[PDB]
């Protein structure tokens, strides 16, 4: 008999807030508090707090008062979860539920149908992505390195460039243009390749060349690096 | 030609907000467009976002666009990331890095600063543990279900049944073991640490998954996933 | 000569002496600005040196080019065994690549050659430039697949890996765009095709020295071959006309450089923006940089005073600043390094013969229609067998022949453009 | 086999036929249970021939060597436990006078001597179970004088002949049992031809009222005090039940578990004085007001399920007719856990004068609200204590407990309570101590929500979800005499300062389950929030499961006197030093489930000086040697109690000595 | 007409407009080659049309310092207004900073205004005529500082920021090089020096054009203290022999480079790892650049011929490329804000004092050395502060006195050496 309705499913992107509205219908809804509910999918239910309407007293669990908030209001008869700031990993099916207070505990007697908030960044753009091929090599100190970069599409005026990254440590230019060595860099690194394809050979590895080489492209206002290909012993 | 970030870092929660900085000296702040490049751990480089000088171009990378904000103080040397709405995946070490364009693509590098944006593990929970996690028993069969309370929540469980696609939205049991309204053929018992829900025997309705939670306390805790039964 | 009265690049011997001084403590105590103003040092000591060591050697100075061989040949060798310290390097890298001076020498010389001439002599001198180039691309790729056949390299492999390459403009536009035509054809590896081709290249660029040098003495001995300087051959030059020029300052020199500098801005331009690439022939901006000047000259709006001095600064860069340009060019766009290891019998017979067949075609193709063969293959032939614009300021200063830096960019970028068709053709022809 | 020397041995489940003789000469007890054996070796015996206590238990021997017991005339309690002889010689019993204890169990024994107790009449207890026997004959004549317990438990006897109690005639028993034996007829003069029986037991045996009436007759003018009979089938109950039993004066009566139905007028009218009477687990539908007449003196009355269960389709209504209890003029205690009566009428317990506890746990099936005189009746009687758990009290009405004037111990503990706690509802209470809460819906508070019992000393609010505790005036400052106080799993959220002020008698305080975490951050807008501050009584301090991970180095400053900290199941992981400073006597800590990862004294610096025992079960440990390396030396060396310090405290960190126990630095 | 004729930069505005077209298409599309080549083919763009504006206005040229002052003032007003895309001031700041053109600049000049010294000249000026130089500079210096603990301005900052900006060589040779001390030896930025510096320097040139008229007319009414425009007193001086120039062909021009840059690597091996501090203080390599290039000079290892070689090639770098080096200034340099914040009474008084103090100090100087003081005091501090080169002939012109133009040349050009060493003396003193 008691019908709990919620609002229909919303799609948004990271970083903007968003109100769920719980409206309950065939009860009197000043007195029974309503809890929300939040399940990743695949996932457990998740408990998030309760409200109650009597006076809009609020009561979060673990820290969702952060990125949440729960208010309601008494003539239109529904209770509203607001996210602050909406991102990825919130992705769920936001249930609210009537908290019945049967036995001697707090029983959700009634559920709504559901509201499934899907955040999605919708990157798409178009962007150059750059892919390394061999994703680690294991290489003994006197000998070639041979790595290697692919582009999505033609990258203009051979804007490429090549940083080795110590552990932690900032990385460090090698190859700023698609051939043209930085400054204090040796002899034996040495970029090529134009196009959708680029190299950068090691002629003779040392003992501390052995990090991992990022693919920079810089043509377009979308600076997009590589994943990453780890030279180790 | 010496850039460092040092601003910043730290703990922050989610969804808050944060500023970061670099204080470039040694050569030409002014004149330089400037980048912002993270590394989240363990993970590839990432650019974030660029300035030209004075402000004249402000780009972001698609993931942070309109949650952060770039702005740079000449008269100072110094360069501001104003970040917004942090969540889990911006977690990085943020480095600040000088594009110099055609003649060095990214010459000067700082060194970063680590921003972990996380909950902290609030924990206030009982924890229930679901501990067979059987799965898609036969017809007319008699399912036992433990549900495993870290610390004794006395007779304060329910026992929940979820549709694979539609709501919870069935309260069983009031107590541990007393039927809601409702259903029929469901058996449930136990006490403090431990509690058991058994079937009569499995109907085709029946074949769905379960939850249990305790109402010991007033952040209560649902099973973290129970029989797909 | 006396020790003392002797002169090293119009420098005496203490003079000198105090420059090599200063030369070695930079070397020894391993300081050196890393830019413009560390990196001329090395490079003016180095070649004046050598270009003073290389006009005295007595094999050396008529038959193989003398002076800016030399320089050449020994600052690979001094990078090749690792005589440089890596600031040393890093400047003369600085200098030529990074700041590209090369570029600025190149636009300097053609801004020089082109506004300094006849207005009327400008078109009829190109229409008959072109099949020159062709002709001579088809008479270097007769003698390569002869050659090819004698060594049982099939005819297919031979024009895919040696008379391409070989023909085509360079390292920057000429052996990269090869690959990546050669890759996206055929799909095999592509830096393993890059690899070999630029050796085979800088083979036949040495080559193309060597030659260039033989050539000059044979226009030395043969006067009816050699029409010195213009390679037209000059039945309409008895015109002669010219018009007064006035005294020139200082000022139109730096008018001449400004024009210099602003036209190639123009065609970089244009070359990058505006009109990239002709039907499907891409062009490099030193092509419109010929155009761009050739009408700035027609349109008659630079005085011929201003002509006068973009013509005295281009003998100032050629005359003085070149041995400098040739140690930058010996350091930074030749590696000794691969082409030793990639040395053999085969690919130094493939390389010698195909480019003395480009020079035989060229020659034919001069001689026939009204060039001057050795003028029609020092450039043309020559130019366009070696390495990019480092190869024909090579080439053309082993021939003491800088008056057709012109005719060696037009036959270089033009000849790259249509060898990039040619593979694009013959690529899925042979395969 | 051998027990610690403390004049003992104990021997189970060896099943060895030879004992073993290394026991100490001096010992004097022995226990041979679940072992079997022949014959007994008097030689092992006779070095420890001093030997109170022997017992065999799941052992067969034909008879027990009388030179045993010869030897062994120190022997007090001989217990026999699965062995089938049915006659033994009289010569063991009277060599054995020490002798006052004797058991048979699992024996089928038929037979005793008639005089085996000329000297051992001095055992208190005789029993006789899993044995078949029809008669009580033991002995021909008057003797056993001392013998106070019989028991005639798992026998097949069926009726009382007065011929076979000949020998109790002058012996004098405090119980005798007959529990377990269907006896269907009583011959007459069997209570009359027996000495003072001050206990009879008759439980799980076939009576039923006809039967009982006529033991009604039997017990007239007999010294009994203790009679209890239960599942004797007592449907109902009349005025001639329990007739013949005013010749005598009982003490005690118990009719559990008989599901007895309706009890007429005056059914008790013969019992004078009644001082203990069990009434429990029958299927009673309805009291009549002269149903518990005559009740004088009484001090404990049970009715614990004591009514018919509520049927709503029969429409049962289990009622009770008021002024029913108003002739208990000396009743103390008064029970009815679960019970189904409908409602409280204005008169129940009308007439009551010394009562002193009542609980009427889960006695309610429908008590919705206590208005202004729900509790009217019970405005004449001390009652110290009142229970009223798990009887779903929605709404408290104010002054509902005026009428409570010596309450100190009020229950509301286990209801369905959801009401502003506005302060008027405790108007007239005056000394008590104790008020449970716990467990219910919610709690609005205000300023003067305890203003009308300053007399307090035990507030239990533990999981009730309080409402607007945050108030700036504290509702607990009227409150002065506290000492225990329990906000525990109500998942507050903020907290103000003035919340503990003036609480110096503030001993025990439990604050686990509730989210504080946010107070104690540093970043908290207005500082952290000392709540802990005067407090200079407080023992015991609980904090569990808080999502703490940041303590001010000065919310300790007033805990001159903390005994047990507990801050377990929070994500600490570095607790600032001088924390602990001003604690200079705790005795025990617990940190377990934290993510701590170094021990070390500048933070556990007067911590671990004298501890009773500690706790760190798990933890992300770095065991590397500049953090831990002190901590193990501290293991080894000190002699606080570290439960499990070896399989759970276990490190991580270094992925060299992950899993390692803390032991192995 | 007047609009196809009118000059600019030594062009004829069709011309220019075409560059110009040339440089707003750039601008337009984008496209534009960070290195040597492209930024020349802005910053002449912009230099010329800017010093063309700033040359051709009535008070702005003889006063304020004319095409110099307008280009870097046009250029910072340009960054500042956000005017310049992004990839121009990428193209600026390179050939200033990683290409390091400005420190070829600086070496050319001073190497060019030292060395071009008669020999015999620098010997006999360092007799007696540079110690009036010096005690002029200490004169100056000591009446600067009272002025300044007049007004409350700091010790160091008179000393570093006021009186060696006023004895300078200009912002060519003198203002530029003192704020690159400055940046190297103290640490802190060289916008803040050169901003406040060059307003310094203009007010000074001002003050020192009055006060040579000034000084005129006290020579007119007394004459103990007066000379008839001799420097010299009661010497004959009767025959001095100057060696003749036979010719400056450009290989002579070339060894210029040479010189420029040998003696710049020589000072930076020296001051970089052979004698970093001489005593507690550290030496910039431009000091240690002025000391070797004088002490060459000395030495007589340059021919007459490459001397004036040397002061050719210095001619064409001050006065052809100034413009291209003042575009860059403007850019990497300027700060208009504290320009304007210079720009006061107590700026423009303390300037006068400094003025007055470099004229006694001078005068005294010449007296104690044989000089006729009025003359001395003209040549020695009021030659000395002035915009180097461009103030002398501006300040003998105001006065009636042109047979002085050899000892004014002295003043300026090695003084600006003499100050520079000095300068980092004090900047490392100081701080
Ligand atoms: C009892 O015997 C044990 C075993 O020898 C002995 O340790 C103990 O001291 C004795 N007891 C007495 C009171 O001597
Ligand atoms: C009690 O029962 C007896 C039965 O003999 C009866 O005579 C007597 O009147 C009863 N008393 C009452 C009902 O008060
Ligand atoms: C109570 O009954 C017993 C048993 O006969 C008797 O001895 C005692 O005197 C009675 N009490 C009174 C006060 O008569
Ligand atoms: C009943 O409650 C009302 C409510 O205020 C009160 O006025 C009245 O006095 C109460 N009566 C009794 C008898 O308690």
């Amino acid at each position: 008999e008691v019908q709990l309705v919620q609002s229909g499913a919303e799609v948004k992107k990271p970083g903007e807030s968003l109100k769920i509205s719980c409206k309950g219908s065939g009860y009197s809804f000043t007195n029974y508090w309503v809890g929300w509910v939040r399940q990743m999918p695949g996932k457990g239910l998740e408990w998030m707090g309760f409200i109650d309407p009597s006076d809009s007293y609020t009561n979060y669990a673990d820290s969702v008062k952060g990125c949440f908030t729960i208010s309601a209001d008494k003539s239109i008869s529904t209770a509203y979860l607001q996210m602050n700031s909406l991102c990825a990993s919130d992705t769920a099916m936001y249930y609210c539920a009537r908290e019945l207070y049967q036995g001697y505990m707090d029983t959700f007697d009634s559920w709504g149908q559901g509201t499934l908030v899907t955040v999605s960044s919708g990157g798409g753009g178009s962007d150059i992505v750059l892919t390394q091929s061999p994703a680690t090599l294991s290489l003994s100190p006197g000998e070639r390195a041979t790595l290697s970069c692919r582009a999505s599409q033609s990258v203009s005026s051979n804007y490429l460039a090549w940083y080795q990254q110590k552990p932690g440590q900032a990385p460090r230019l090698l190859i700023y243009d698609s051939s043209s060595r930085a400054t204090g860099v040796p002899a034996r690194f040495s970029g090529s390749g134009s196009g959708t394809d680029f190299t950068l050979t090691i002629s003779s590895l040392e003992p501390e060349d052995f990090a991992v080489y990022y693919c920079h492209q810089y043509s377009d206002i979308s600076p997009t690096f590589g994943q990453g290909t780890k030279v180790e012993i | 030609e010496v850039q460092l970030v040092e601003s910043g870092g730290g703990l922050v929660q989610p969804c808050g907000s944060l500023r970061l900085s670099c204080a470039a000296s040694g050569f030409t702040f002014r004149n330089s467009a400037m980048h912002w490049v993270r590394q989240a751990p363990g993970k590839g480089l990432e650019w974030v976002s660029s300035i030209w000088y004075s402000g004249s171009n402000t780009y972001y990378a698609d993931s942070v666009k309109g949650r952060f904000t770039i702005s740079r103080d000449n008269s100072k040397n110094t360069l501001y990331l104003q970040m917004n709405s942090l969540c889990a995946e911006d977690t990085a070490v943020y480095y600040c890095a000088r594009f110099a364009g055609g003649w060095g693509a990214y010459d000067v590098w700082g060194q970063g600063t680590l921003v972990t944006v996380s909950s902290g593990g609030g924990g206030s929970d009982i924890q229930m543990t679901q501990s067979p996690s059987s799965l898609s028993a036969s017809v007319g069969d008699r399912v036992t279900i433990t549900c495993r309370a870290s610390q004794s929540i006395g007779l304060y469980l329910a026992w929940y049944q979820q549709k694979p696609g539609k709501a919870p939205k069935l309260l069983i049991y009031a107590a541990s073991s007393l039927q809601s309204g409702v259903p029929s053929r469901f058996s449930g018992s136990g006490s403090g640490t431990d509690f058991t829900l058994t079937i009569s025997s499995l109907q085709p309705e029946d074949f769905a998954t379960y939850y249990c939670q305790q109402g010991n306390t007033l952040s209560y805790t649902f099973g973290q996933g129970t029989k797909v039964e | 000569s006396d020790l003392l009265g002797f002169k090293i690049f119009g420098m005496p011997l203490p003079l000198y002496a105090f420059a090599l001084i200063t030369l070695l403590l930079s070397h020894f105590y391993n300081a050196l600005p890393t830019d413009i103003v560390g990196g001329f040092a090395i490079m003016f000591i180095i070649g004046a040196i050598f270009g003073e060591i290389g006009k005295r050697l007595p094999i050396f100075n008529k038959y193989i080019g003398g002076a800016p061989v030399m320089i050449f040949l020994v600052a690979a060798y001094f990078v090749y065994a690792g005589i440089f310290t890596q600031k040393e390097i890093d400047a003369i890298s600085n200098v030529m690549d990074k700041s590209n001076f090369l570029n600025l020498f190149i636009a300097v010389l053609i801004t020089g050659a082109i506004l300094s001439v006849n207005r009327r002599l400008l078109l009829k001198s190109l229409l008959g430039y072109i099949p020159t180039i062709l002709m001579g691309i088809v008479g270097a790729s007769i003698f390569g697949i002869a050659i090819g056949l004698v060594f049982g390299i099939p005819v297919d492999r031979i024009m895919m890996l040696y008379v391409l390459p070989i023909m085509g403009g360079g390292n920057g536009a000429g052996a990269v765009p090869l690959s990546e035509i050669y890759h996206s054809v055929t799909g095999r590896s592509r830096e393993e095709y890059y690899s070999t081709a630029i050796a085979i290249l800088t083979i036949a660029n040495i080559f193309a020295i060597v030659f260039a040098a033989v050539l000059d003495i044979i226009g030395k001995k043969h006067t009816w071959l050699s029409g010195e300087g213009e390679l037209v051959r000059k039945a309409s030059f008895k015109v002669e006309e010219d018009e007064k020029t006035g005294q020139i300052t200082h000022r139109e020199t730096a008018v001449g450089l400004v024009l210099s500098t602003t036209c190639f801005l123009l065609a970089y331009v244009v070359a990058k923006k505006i009109l990239p690439s002709i039907g499907g022939v891409a062009i490099h901006y030193f092509a419109w940089m010929v155009l761009i000047v050739a009408a700035l000259n027609a349109s008659g709006l630079c005085s011929p005073e201003i002509k006068a001095g973009a013509k005295r600064l281009s003998d100032f860069f050629s005359k003085q600043l070149l041995w400098v340009l040739m140690v930058g060019v010996g350091v930074c766009y030749t590696d000794l390094q691969e082409i030793i290891n990639a040395i053999t019998f085969a690919n130094v017979v493939i390389a010698a013969i195909i480019v003395i067949g480009a020079v035989l075609g060229a020659a034919i193709g001069g001689w026939l229609m009204g060039f001057f063969p050795i003028e029609s293959a020092i450039t043309a032939g020559l130019c366009m067998a070696n390495r990019g614009g480092s190869g024909d300021l090579e080439v053309l200063s082993a021939c003491n022949r800088m008056n057709l830096i012109s005719y060696a960019q037009i036959s270089s970028r033009l000849g790259g453009g249509i060898v990039l068709v040619i593979a694009s053709i013959v690529f899925g022809m042979m395969i | 086999k051998c027990t610690v020397s403390h004049e003992v041995a104990d021997c189970s489940h060896l099943k060895l036929t030879q004992v073993p003789d290394d026991l100490p000469t001096n010992i004097t007890v022995l226990n041979l249970t679940h072992n079997q054996l022949r014959r007994l070796p008097a030689a092992n015996f006779t070095r420890y021939s001093q030997l109170t206590s022997l017992d065999v238990g799941f052992n067969t021997i034909s008879k027990l060597e009388p030179e045993l017991c010869q030897k062994l005339p120190m022997l007090k309690v001989l217990n026999l436990q699965h062995n089938e002889l049915s006659q033994l010689s009289d010569k063991t019993f009277a060599f054995c006078t020490n002798l006052t204890e004797l058991h048979l169990m699992s024996n089928s024994i038929q037979k005793i001597k008639n005089n085996p107790f000329v000297k051992q009449k001095n055992l208190i207890t005789l029993d006789l179970s899993h044995n078949g026997l029809s008669s009580t004959k033991l002995g021909t004549q008057v003797q056993l004088e001392n013998l106070q317990e019989l028991l005639l438990s798992n026998n097949k006897i069926q009726a009382l002949k007065s011929e076979e109690l000949d020998i109790f005639a002058n012996s004098s028993l405090k119980k005798l049992e007959l529990s377990s034996n269907q006896i269907k007829e009583f011959s007459p003069g069997c209570f009359h031809a027996i000495g003072r029986l001050f206990g009879l037991f008759l439980n799980n045996v076939q009576l039923g009222p006809s039967l009982t009436e006529k033991l009604c007759l039997e017990l007239a003018n007999t010294s009994i005090r203790n009679l209890s009979l239960s599942n004797s089938q007592l449907s109902t109950t009349s005025n001639t039940t329990f007739l013949g039993l005013k010749w005598t004066n009982l003490t005690m009566l118990d009719l559990s578990y008989n599901n007895l139905n309706v009890v007429g007028n005056d059914s008790f009218a013969w019992l004078p004085q009644l001082e203990y009477f069990f009434l429990e687990y029958n299927n009673i539908q309805h009291l009549f007001s002269h149903s518990l007449h005559g009740l004088f003196n009484v001090r404990y009355l049970n009715l614990k399920r004591s009514f018919t269960k509520q049927s709503i389709s029969l429409a049962s209504l289990p009622k009770i007719d008021d002024f029913s209890f108003q002739w208990l003029k000396c009743l103390e205690h008064l029970n009815m856990e679960d019970n189904d009566i409908p409602g409280i009428k204005s008169n129940m317990f009308t007439g009551l004068i010394n009562l002193k506890y009542l609980s009427l746990s889960n006695s309610f099936t429908s008590l919705r609200t206590l208005t202004n005189e729900t509790f009217v009746s019970l405005a004449h009687s001390p009652l110290h204590i009142l229970n009223l758990t798990k009887n779903k009290i929605s709404k408290i009405e104010s002054d509902a407990f005026s009428w409570l004037g010596h309450l100190e111990v009020l229950d509301l503990g286990l209801n369905e309570i959801g009401q502003e706690l506005t302060g008027q509802e405790w108007r007239g209470l005056e000394n008590i101590f104790e008020i449970y809460l716990s467990y219910n819906k919610y709690l609005q508070l205000t300023r003067n929500s305890f203003a009308l019992v300053p007399s307090l000393q035990r507030l239990m609010l533990r999981r009730v979800a309080l409402k607007n505790v945050d108030s700036s005036p504290s509702p607990f400052q009227p409150l002065r005499n506290l000492t225990i106080l329990d906000l525990s799993n109500n998942n507050i959220a903020n907290i103000n300062d003035d919340m503990l002020e003036g609480l110096e008698k503030l001993e025990i305080l439990d604050l686990q389950h509730n989210n504080l975490a946010r107070l104690w951050k540093h970043a908290n807008p207005g500082g952290p929030i000392y709540f802990l501050k005067g407090l200079s009584h407080l023992h015991i301090l609980n904090l569990e499961s808080n999502g703490f991970d940041e303590i001010p180095v000065e919310v300790f400053k007033d805990l001159f006197e903390l005994k047990i900290i507990d801050l377990g199941l929070n994500n600490l992981n570095t607790l600032p030093a001088s924390v602990f400073n001003n604690q200079v006597s705790l005795k025990s800590l617990n940190l377990q489930k934290n993510l701590i990862t170094s021990v070390e004294k500048k933070v556990f610096g007067p911590a671990f000086r004298n501890l009773t025992e500690l706790d760190m079960r798990f933890n992300p440990f770095d065991c590397t040697c500049e953090s831990i390396a002190w901590f193990v030396n501290w293991i080894n060396e000190t002699h606080t109690n570290i439960p499990e310090l070896s399989s759970h405290y276990l490190c991580n960190t270094p992925p060299h000595y992950h899993g390692f126990p803390v032991r192995l630095f």
